[PDB]
């Protein structure tokens, strides 16, 4: 598909942005195993410092997760700027 | 009231501001004399190039005419009204109808008469004034048929409220057309000065003044210049709008009335009129009451841009402007006429 | 006119309705049933204190509005034959934000003394808070209205300034001593709510 | 009683933001569009 | 007992709904048929 | 030594300022507000970077500061492209001719988020944070709070004896994830604001004595500059004084009924001075408080109605319209005085938008990419791909665009109202030489 | 003792005071810069003659305020409520007054420019017009005076 | 003995005596200038006597000052609620009747002041008429004083 | 047993009677007067014969004087009630009814002063009709006095 | 210990920031597209400058967008009626705030569109009159934000 | 335990989104399809495009649709009326919302669909325009979606 | 609100019909939706004053 | 245990859903008709 080559730039910018932000969200909770302190925690919190580990880990999977799909539509988007 | 002063420069803030500029640019006594002192077209035009007026003569036939000076001079303030009059809103385009309506008025005798003696319409509306336009058709290709421009203008032209005193077509072939434009233009008059009554704030008191003087300007001209034709009393009088100060009484007068001194006694009770008939000499070699009535129009038009939340401005800025029209051309014409005796002849807009 | 005529009729009925109670509460002779003090005491000092403290600066905000594009449409429109008026009749829209300024420094001075009570029953319970919310209304109130109006005056006054300085660059200086009334009115009206709010303490 | 505390503060608010909402809706409805277009 | 909620309730709701009709009512009273077209000539 | 316009070839000539390709830029937006006076002191050096610092105060957003530069540098690699080439699209030519202007606009934009530690509402970790030792915390009567924690927060307590300690650069991370954020960082800002609003009042008004030197005015520092900055210093730059003292001058040990620093600024202008019921900063403050008040308005006769007062003194002398110039110099200093005071309440645009930015850059990440998290494994993943991409582009939308846009008129605002009005003033005309301009026809 | 919301009468009348006394003023001063300006512009030696009317509705305002800020002062927790009564009639009496008066110094201030304008000579007339006009505002002030003190 | 906020009704019968017949003379006085200013022009020999209806007019506001006044001295805490709704109709008989009174002031100044420059002999007239106006505006005050003193 | 506020009724009806009287004896005397101005340019020497209709909206304020007077003279502190609504009905029937007959005397005294200009035999007419509104106004006048008494 | 309704407050704040917002914006929004559509046939080389009303107009709605979720993320069902109060301010301050600062959006940018595509010297001053506005709308929002804490 | 009445605000909520979405996306429709009838007589080929001020009008009247049912179905017998707050703050947040941005879809199709006729590059800066307007509306669903379910 | 479509329509119905005799039919059809509206609400009430 | 004057509400929705929807039915008719009746006039193949 052509979508046009305008939209495809637009594309490949977002895509790496996805990449980046994401591995970085990953890898911030991975040293800080925070400030931020966003890991979609339970309400019933205990007290259990490892579950903050286990969670931040969780995170960064997540995060690379989400960050795999941008390196796929990065690619697509990287072929139809080439091609047009 | 508190009524203006608030909700006015809401919608109606640009063209306030607009048109007090374009007044600005209006010329003045210094301008004037600057045109006087020429003695040549093109040094007239050259001279007026001074000021917001000029360049319209550009790329026209090489010999300056006053007929060229006449028509670019309208062509100039139709624009600039057109211009305003498109960029407004119901709240003031209403009243800048009107102010086109009375040139409709006389677009309309125009295209009755001609009808009435077989002629085209596309062969008249050449010759209407601007702002009449008739955009609408019906109008248009009335195949020189009475019956058709009478229904037309019943339902497209805005006159059509208007004509009700003038109906059935009959009226049409057996009135006078000279009574018909004036009886026309009465309900005009009626019907506008009402309406700046209905807008009852400051429009009202800056704009009234000016028409009553204007009705009452009619019923004197009309008055001493019907001495001489063959017209009744009671239908000269059907002609004396309403909306002025010699209605409560004073018409009466002049209705019965069959001589100038007659009207001038009438005008005693007015010192505000008195004085204009005073001043009006009438010498041969002197002004006259028209004269007269200009300098106290402009007087009034030129007061009427000291209220700043009104619609007045805007009929007061194409009246002064015509005038100027008229000031500038006369100008053309002395020089063209080579009569610099009567150069001082035009009515200054201060 | 149909807006107007809506408001007029329910202006009239609203009032017209009030009478008729009002009077037939002493024509039956109540027992001061509709009792005023009763209305005040009830009705929390919190909600007076907020009211006040939204009025200082909602209404001071609309009155320099207001008056901004009175003038703006003035100097915008006749401005395409001056343009020279942008480079001085802006300072009339500097007075305009200034009333409002007048009004947010106290909207934020005002409101700094809002307190908790920790109140329940107003028997014997916040003599002080009553008289410090009823005077942060009033002091709040004052100065909204007051900066409300004067706006309003200084975009009309600054609209004849730019539509004079258009045709005579002369008359601009002159012209500016009116907007400085316009804007000492505002002013009193702070002074006087400094002092309604001088010695008020709430909680 | 025909009101309460509640209730009347509650009319109180009420009407203060009623009045803002008829303030702004008035200038919202006498809102106008062109009847023309000056030129092409 | 609650009558000041009962109260309430009625005299705003009916209150509100009746000026809805009213204006509605005037709305369609003086709907404007345009006074063109024909009306010229019946008026 | 300031930049000042060239000579032209005994009429006022037009003002010609050289630019280059940096330069340009800000000379534009200068000459957009008017022209300046022939030997004028040109405004546009100083704007270089008092514009930018300006925006990234009002834009100070670490991650928006570095999109922002990307947006610049994009514009510039295509720099040969774009200008050898056709441009019908204005928008598209006013922001690359400003190309270099957003650069630097980000370029401080990152420093001052990099302070304020926030990236897309993202603090800065530096292994520095060292406000409170928690351990000590639940030593000090706390044991098992973390149960009661479920309903409650409890808000860390100041000199406990175990907490204290600066964080080594900006403010300390743990701010940032705080329910009071909004009364201890919104107070910094407030002041910051306000001292950096009155340091560049008085920066604007020095550079006048500058210009009344260059057109040998001696009588415009004798009756002007002098009781002006007098006026100025004795008000606004005690506040600033003020305000600096109460941080190094009070701990959390007076943190009850502690000096407002609000109330005792408007008691000086009041002379109101209780005997007790309030702590003073330091003993004779009210002595101070009096003496500036009165010393403020004893400089106010030069200035208010002394110029025009020497002035036909001096006429009449040698030998000038006298009431004319009374009321010319009575609105002069009017405006002067009171338009000090309106300043300093444009300068806290710097802390409303700072503080406007912020909540949308705290709101948009806490309603939008947080809400996208979840503890399930791969509908979180996939998740934060669709509600990322979604919030990326309203960062975009509202804070890099609007936003961005928005500070910029306001910086843009803040130099041409407050700064030029001290110094830069009157007016020039426009400088056109021939040149052979006609390069593509 | 003293009751609960006694004040709010006091205040509501130090807050009326200046409020109807700033739309006294403000309406005068606005209609009188309309009509100067617009005078201005066709001949300006007259503008000096024309400001006393923009004063004037300044009087009105200054009125206003010298009651609003007496019963500002005025105002305590502990207040007898009649006290408070006197201040809200002192605060109206005042502010209403100078309102009244505030309209007719615009009215006549702005056809005054526009009389003088046309005839200089007009000149005392408007202002002794004006004299009246602040007579009634001293009236206000007068009353509002005399009932903040019993 | 006497009921609470008894007071109230005197303060409000001070305070409306004084403001409604601010508002009838600055009707009579905002008419009348425009009506001056706008025939002075004209006439300018009769600006100083056109100044009359605007004198008719301070009577009106005096009408008030006189009942405001007299109510203020009368003002007590102690107030038997009766003589408080006495002070009150006082206070509005005048005021209101003064009100009337003064928009007629400003009516027929404003028709009459023109009507004499275009007709002198008109003159007397004019004043015959303000002279019924001031009639109309005393029986108010006639009525006030008669209940402030019942 | 005296209810209280019956005496407010009471003194509303004496106030009621003065001002709704003036109102309509103001209105009808500032149409008259701008009517009689206008005519006097032309016929001036009917302008003494056309102060009439304010003379007689004149008398509409007098018939509300009476009233007023006589039942302020009336107040006391001790009323039944019963005697305070005959009161209010009094006043109010013998000042909205003179209000009334005020525009008609007004309305009728600008028309027929008017016409009077142009046809000097409308003068008989124009008092007959304005004596029916003199009529209309004593009949409020009657049933007030009557009231009053009861 | 929560009295009832103190939540009834606090909701109503959050609609108001919003809808009042909106309202403004929509306005401002409204009179520029007509001013725009107007324009723009002659001179479509400006269509892109003449957004600029609209993009602020969009950041009024911005404005009150903040403070309406802040209220929202901030109720809760126990609230303490002092909370719920400082929420309605908050709410109805920027709301009107806002909606002010809409209409002079709407009406600058209205007249501005029209004088820059005649006289295109006056662009830089449409958007500063606009950004005037603005930074009044701003001062709403912050108000709003101020009151959270207090 | 649960206050009675308590589902009344919730269903006045659904009911009011539901009823001023319909108002807004209403007035749109009917300004917009006024302009279409007036403009496509010329230019029909423009008949397909005219429609998306119609559409982007509809899309108000979804947000209402959503929201209203997202409250309808959120309601029961025993609610905790706090619940019932936040549903009709929804309600009113995203229905008067839909109403100012429906004002803006009117005002703005008209202008522009006739503008465009007379100037087709104004068809991009028309949806613009109204692209702003719908993002005005998706503010208040936003809001309205957070507070239905806080 | 039938009545008032019955009379608007009928104003404009009866002058269009002179000017334009076609239009006869199509003005009972439009009075006729006005009546079936007039009858949607006597079919409410007969249902609901009987409940 | 049912609130009186409970039913009361439940009657209004009734006559309302008739009521307000009949007086926007009677608009729209009317206002098309107008209409209908100018067209026809000019031509009556569109009727």
């Amino acid at each position: 598909l052509c979508c046009g080559p305008k939209l495809a730039a637009c594309g490949i910018v977002l895509s790496a942005w996805g990449v980046i932000m994401l591995i970085m969200l990953g890898i911030f909770f991975n040293v800080h195993s925070l400030i931020e302190d966003v890991p979609f925690t339970e309400k019933d919190f205990e007290n259990g410092p490892q579950n903050i580990y286990n969670l931040y880990e969780q995170v960064s999977y997540n995060c690379f997760i989400a960050a795999g799909l941008y390196l796929l539509l990065g690619g697509f988007s990287f072929c139809q700027v080439r091609l047009n | 009231s508190f009524f203006p002063e608030l909700y006015f420069n809401v919608d109606n803030g640009y063209l306030e501001g607009l048109v007090r500029g374009l007044k600005a640019g209006v010329l003045s006594q210094a301008d004037y004399l600057n045109l006087v002192q020429c003695e040549t077209l093109e040094d007239l035009k050259l001279h007026l190039q001074s000021t917001d007026y000029g360049n319209f003569l550009a790329n026209e036939a090489s010999p300056l005419t006053v007929s060229v000076i006449d028509d670019k001079l309208k062509e100039k303030m139709v624009v600039e009204f057109r211009h305003m009059r498109n960029h407004a809103y119901e709240p003031l385009a209403s009243f800048l109808d009107f102010i086109t309506y009375s040139y409709m008025i006389d677009n309309v005798i125009l295209l009755i008469t001609g009808t009435l003696h077989q002629r085209s319409i596309a062969e008249l509306v050449p010759k209407c004034h601007p702002l009449g336009s008739f955009e609408q058709m019906e109008a248009v290709n009335i195949a020189q048929t009475p019956a058709e421009l009478y229904n037309a203008i019943l339902v497209d032209t805005p006159l059509a409220a208007f004509f009700q005193d003038c109906i059935s077509e009959q009226d049409l072939d057996e009135m006078n057309i000279e009574i018909i434009r004036n009886t026309l233009y009465k309900a005009y008059l009626e019907s506008f000065y009402k309406f700046c009554t209905l807008l009852g704030g400051t429009t009202a008191d800056a704009m009234c003044p000016i028409l009553e003087f204007e009705a009452d300007r009619r019923a004197f001209i009309i008055t001493i210049n019907s001495f001489g034709t063959e017209l009744s009393k009671e239908d000269r009088a059907k002609l004396f709008p309403h909306c002025g100060r010699l209605y409560p009484e004073g018409l009466a007068q002049l209705a019965r009335a069959d001589d100038y001194e007659q009207v001038k006694n009438v005008a005693d009770y007015y010192p505000e009129y008195k004085l204009l008939f005073e001043g009006a000499g009438s010498n041969p070699g002197d002004k006259t009451l028209e004269d007269r009535f200009f300098e106290h129009e402009v007087k009034l038009n030129k007061l009427a841009f000291l209220n700043q939340f009104h619609f007045g401005v805007f009929y007061a800025f194409v009246k002064l402007k015509e005038q100027e029209c008229r000031n500038i051309v006369w100008i053309a014409e002395c020089i063209a006429q080579r009569h610099r005796a009567k150069i001082d002849n035009y009515i200054p807009i201060f | 006119t149909g807006l107007e005529l809506l408001y007029l009729g329910i202006f009239v009925a609203f009032w017209a309705c009030m009478i008729v109670v009002g009077i037939c509460y002493t024509i039956f002779d109540l027992g001061f049933r509709f009792d005023v003090a009763w209305f005040l005491t009830e009705t929390s000092p919190f909600m007076w204190s907020n009211l006040g403290i939204g009025l200082a600066i909602s209404l001071s905000v609309v009155g320099a509005a207001w008056g901004i594009y009175i003038t703006g449409s003035s100097i915008i429109g006749g401005g395409v034959k001056a343009p020279r008026i942008k480079t001085k009749n802006l300072v009339s829209i500097i007075f305009c934000e200034a009333v409002a300024i007048y009004g947010i420094i106290m909207a934020i001075v005002i409101s700094n003394m809002a307190e908790p009570f920790s109140a329940t029953d107003p028997k014997a319970i916040g003599h002080r808070n009553y008289h410090a919310g009823y005077s942060m209304f009033g002091a709040g109130l004052t100065v909204g209205l007051s900066n409300l109006f004067c706006g309003v005056c200084v975009g009309i006054v600054g609209s004849g300034a730019a539509l004079a300085d258009a045709q005579n660059p002369s008359l601009f200086v002159k012209i500016l001593i009116v907007e400085i009334f316009g804007s000492a009115i505002g002013l009193f009206g702070v002074i006087v709510a400094i002092l309604q709010t001088s010695r008020v303490k709430m909680g | 009683g025909f009101f309460s505390p509640g209730i009347w503060m509650g009319l109180l608010t009420t009407l203060f933001m009623l009045f803002i909402f008829t303030y702004g809706l008035h200038m919202i409805l006498s809102l106008k569009t062109m009847d023309r277009f000056d030129d092409r | 007992l609650e009558y000041s909620v009962v109260f309430n309730l009625v005299l705003w709701i009916m209150t509100g709904l009746a000026l809805a009709v009213i204006i509605t009512s005037y709305n369609i009273w003086n709907m404007d048929p345009g006074y063109d077209s024909i009306i010229y000539r019946m008026t | 030594e300031l930049f000042r316009s060239e000579e032209m070839t005994n009429q006022t000539p037009p003002t010609y300022n050289k630019t280059n390709k940096f330069t340009h830029g800000f000379q534009n937006i200068v000459d957009a507000y008017g022209i300046g006076t022939y030997r004028e002191i040109n405004p546009a050096p100083y704007t270089v970077i008092t514009f930018p610092f300006l925006f990234a105060v009002m834009f100070g957003d670490f991650g928006h500061g570095i999109l922002m530069t990307l947006f610049a540098v994009w514009m510039v690699l295509r720099e040969s492209r774009i200008l050898s080439q056709k441009n019908e699209n204005e928008m598209f030519s006013m922001v690359f001719s400003g190309r270099y202007i957003i650069l630097l606009m980000g370029l401080f934009s990152i420093y001052t988020g990099l302070i304020y530690n926030d990236c897309f509402s993202k603090s800065l970790n530096i292994f520095g944070s060292s406000w409170s030792v928690r351990p000590m915390f639940t030593i000090g009567n706390w044991t098992e709070e973390t149960l009661l924690g479920s309903s409650v927060l409890q808000l860390n307590p100041a000199i406990p004896g175990v907490f204290g300690g600066p964080y080594p650069f900006g403010i300390d991370p743990i701010w940032n994830i705080a329910t009071n954020k909004l009364t201890f960082l919104n107070s910094f800002k407030m002041k910051m604001s306000v001292i950096l609003g009155i340091i560049h009042m008085l920066f604007g008004v020095s550079l006048s004595l500058f210009n009344h030197i260059y057109f040998k005015k001696p009588l415009n520092i004798y009756f002007g500059f002098i009781p002006e900055i007098i006026f100025m210093s004795s008000l606004f730059g005690y506040l600033v004084i003020l305000i600096f003292y109460k941080w190094t001058a009070y701990d959390a040990h007076s943190s009850r009924n502690a000096p407002s620093l609000l109330i005792h600024f408007i008691n000086m202008f009041l002379f109101s001075y209780p005997e007790s019921g309030n702590a003073m900063l330091y003993s004779g403050q009210k002595g101070i408080q009096c003496f500036l008040i009165v010393v403020a308005m004893l400089c106010v006769p030069w200035m208010l109605l002394f110029k025009p007062l020497i002035l036909r003194h001096q006429y009449l002398r040698k030998k000038f319209d006298f009431g004319d110039t009374m009321v010319h110099q009575a609105i002069h200093t009017i405006e002067y005085c009171l338009g000090c005071i309106s300043n300093t309440a444009s300068y806290l645009r710097l802390w409303a938008l700072s503080l406007a930015h912020a909540q949308l850059s705290e709101v948009l990440w806490t309603m939008v990419i947080h809400i996208g998290l979840h503890v399930r494994s791969l509908a979180g993943g996939l998740g934060l791909f669709f509600i990322f991409a979604a919030f990326a582009t309203l960062t975009v939308a509202i804070l890099l665009i609007m936003e961005g846009l928005s500070a910029f008129l306001h910086a843009l605002r803040l130099h041409w109202v407050e700064f030029q009005n001290k110094f830069y003033t009157g007016t020039g005309f426009k400088f056109l030489p021939f040149s052979f301009e006609h390069i593509r026809e | 003792n003293n009751p609960e919301y006694s004040s709010f009468f006091g205040v509501m009348g130090a807050s009326s005071a200046m409020v109807f006394s700033a739309m006294g003023a403000a309406y005068g001063t606005a209609k009188s810069g309309t009509g100067i300006a617009a005078m201005s512009v066709m001949r300006p030696e007259l503008i000096m003659k024309s400001i006393i009317p923009v004063v004037m509705a300044g009087i009105i305002a200054i009125y206003g305020l010298v009651v609003a800020v007496l019963i500002a002062n005025s105002l305590t927790d502990g207040i007898t409520l009649y006290r408070s009564f006197l201040q809200l009639g002192a605060g109206l009496s005042v502010g209403l007054s100078g309102l009244a008066a505030g309209f007719a110094i615009g009215i006549v201030g702005d056809a005054g420019v526009r009389g003088t304008a046309q005839q200089p000579r007009l000149f005392v007339g408007m202002i002794l017009i004006l004299i009246f006009a602040e007579v009634l505002g001293l009236y206000g002030l007068i009353v509002a005076l005399i009932l903040s003190t019993k």
